């Protein structure tokens, strides 16, 4: 028929445009700056480096860690990061400068994961000591340390108006802390215990991704402590690679895998509805820019470039 | 790195 229309769509179109080369080992974590400009990468060669957010221009390199880097987060603002290192500390940066305002010790082993609550005065980190600790922004001092795991600590998150904090591990469980008083609110535990290499919560604080090594992602409603949603057909039996929710255009779920790819998948059917294809080592982190469609993935070794992706919708 | 193997 002349009155045929194309439909809108249903899956997202997204496409590279732009390969960031700079780091000379596994890249670890890539996180866009909560203002939209920047892409912070961190990189088992110790770096951190930034970038641009929309061009991939390479901008600077933050240098200052002993041992490589698993994590990088930013303040709420976009002038600080944090980073957790295999030097057992995290390191607070002044971006502009790319100064170490602070260094963050206390951990006895591996600083695995980190990130800023909302209003930036703290920060929360997990590590292969199978601790959580929250620290002091301003005086870089430990508040708290938390006997959060049996095993290390893959992940930790603050919702969205920083009262809470879930932590994930190798033990099997996540777990849903009480910022103030670091008490323990809620473990979750399900039919088995595989391995939680990741987790956080949904930017709304009512769900939790959460990552296990079968190859499987869920979506849990933790108040009622119930699987609302799971995610597979991705590979994820050996690292701790990150999720995301997808919001600034269609409702998605993104991850990378360790055959290579990120996957995308439609939040509400679980459905793959993009395989982005070219990196050629394990893609370790994904990340989703605050306002446009453009995803950021990250690779290990064999490839250690990070991609830069946009789609339509 | 720990998390790149």
């Amino acid at each position: 028929s002349a009155t045929q229309s194309k439909p809108t769509p249903v899956k997202p179109n997204y496409a590279l445009k732009f390969t960031l080369a700079g780091h000379t080992k596994a890249v670890s974590s890539v996180k866009f700056s909560p203002n939209g400009e920047w892409l912070a990468s961190s990189s088992a060669d110790k770096l951190i480096k930034i970038w641009g957010a929309y061009d991939g221009k390479f901008e600077k390199t933050i240098s200052g860690h002993k041992l490589g880097i698993s994590d990088v987060a930013w303040s709420s603002d976009s002038n600080l990061l944090v980073s957790a290192s295999d030097d057992k500390t995290l390191k607070i940066w002044d971006v502009s400068s790319g100064k170490c305002l602070k260094t963050l010790k206390g951990h006895s082993n591996y600083v695995f994961c980190c990130n800023f609550n909302p209003q930036s005065n703290l920060i929360v980190s997990g590590s292969f000591d199978e601790s959580v600790r929250i620290w002091d922004v301003k005086t870089g001092k430990c508040l708290k340390t938390l006997p959060a795991h049996s095993d290390p600590v893959s992940a930790v998150h603050f919702n969205r108006d920083g009262s809470l904090i879930v932590s994930s591990s190798y033990d099997g469980l996540c777990r849903i802390w009480d910022t103030a008083s670091g008490q323990c609110l809620k473990t979750l535990i399900d039919d088995d215990n595989p391995p939680v290499s990741f987790v956080k919560f949904s930017p709304n604080g009512k769900y939790i991704l959460a990552a296990t090594l079968d190859n499987t992602l869920k979506l849990w409603d933790y108040s009622k402590g119930k699987c609302l949603k799971t995610y597979t057909g991705h590979k994820n039996e050996k690292y701790c690679i990150f999720a995301n929710f997808s919001v600034t255009g269609g409702k998605w779920i993104v991850s990378g895998s360790e055959d290579n790819l990120v996957y995308i998948w439609n939040l509400q059917t679980k459905e793959i509805v993009q395989k982005l294809q070219g990196h050629t080592d394990v893609v370790i982190s994904t990340a989703c820019h605050p306002t446009e469609n453009i995803i950021a993935s990250a690779a290990l070794e064999n490839d250690k470039t990070i991609k830069l992706w946009k789609s339509d919708c | 790195x720990x998390r790149a193997x």
